[PDB]
């Protein structure tokens, strides 16, 4: 059923 | 806020020991080391990885930050890896801990592995898939799959997103940046990390596709 980590593409680090 | 290069362990024996724990864990998963995104047959071609397809656009890595990225990459080629240890834990599996100090805003690693279409991995059991590109047309969305090839990033733990105090363990962050028009996934320290401190970031930093209720 597929588990996926995900990260934002905006907003920078801090 | 600018990306900082990591400081490798000064003792060459410590660096070889560090690199050995990573090679040991890759061997345990029958994986080949790979410090870059790879485009294999039957998966996605390098032409599919274009940041302009990202719905809502993708932040662009600045020339100053690209320079730092290139230094860290060059450091890893000659044997100056970041000060990290892959360590087995009975409740988490393989984990990554600092084997030296890592300052706030320090580049830790790129998330590498095979680039594939999300459409091609709807059934895949791999526990370490990481979104690369989220396109308006879902058949163009891409995911990094470090099941056959990858680096230390696939071993870093995530936080429990369900507990009242779980957020307190996060000491780094995963971000996606456009580099030369392509999507790239990087890990950066978000506070000063002490030697022996285990690394944790938020696996669900954009979508909520990773179950974490049972995480420690
Ligand atoms: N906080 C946490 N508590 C328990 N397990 C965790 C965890 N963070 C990550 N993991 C484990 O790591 C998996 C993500 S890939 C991370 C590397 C993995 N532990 C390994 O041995 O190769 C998760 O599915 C979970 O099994």
């Amino acid at each position: 059923k597929a588990a996926r980590k995900s990260a934002p593409a905006t907003g920078g680090v801090k | 806020r600018r990306l900082l290069p990591f400081v490798s362990s000064e003792d060459p024996a410590q660096r070889l020991k560090q690199m050995g724990t990573l090679a040991s864990a890759l061997t345990e998963l029958q994986m080949e080391f790979s410090d870059d995104l790879t485009y294999s047959s039957g998966m996605a071609p390098r032409s599919a990885n274009q940041a302009r397809f990202e719905e809502g656009g993708m932040q662009v890595l600045t020339k100053e930050d690209i320079e730092t990225l290139e230094q860290c990459r060059a450091m890893c080629k000659r044997g100056d890896c970041p000060p990290l240890l892959v360590v087995f834990d009975s409740r988490e599996g393989f984990t990554v801990e600092a084997d030296g100090q890592i300052k706030d805003m320090t580049f830790i690693a790129e998330y590498t592995g095979d680039v594939d279409y999300i459409r091609n991995r709807e059934h895949d059991d791999c526990d370490s898939m990481m979104t690369l590109l989220l396109a308006k047309d879902p058949s163009k969305s891409l995911v990094i799959c470090p099941d056959k090839r990858g680096n230390i990033a696939r071993f870093i733990s995530g936080i429990n997103n369900h507990t009242l105090d779980g957020k307190k363990k996060q000491n780094c962050k995963c971000v996606r940046y456009s580099v030369n028009g392509e999507c790239r996934v990087f890990l950066v320290a978000t506070r000063d990390i002490a030697k022996g401190e285990r690394l944790y970031y938020d696996y669900n930093g954009y979508e909520h596709e990773y179950p974490t209720q049972h995480f420690v």
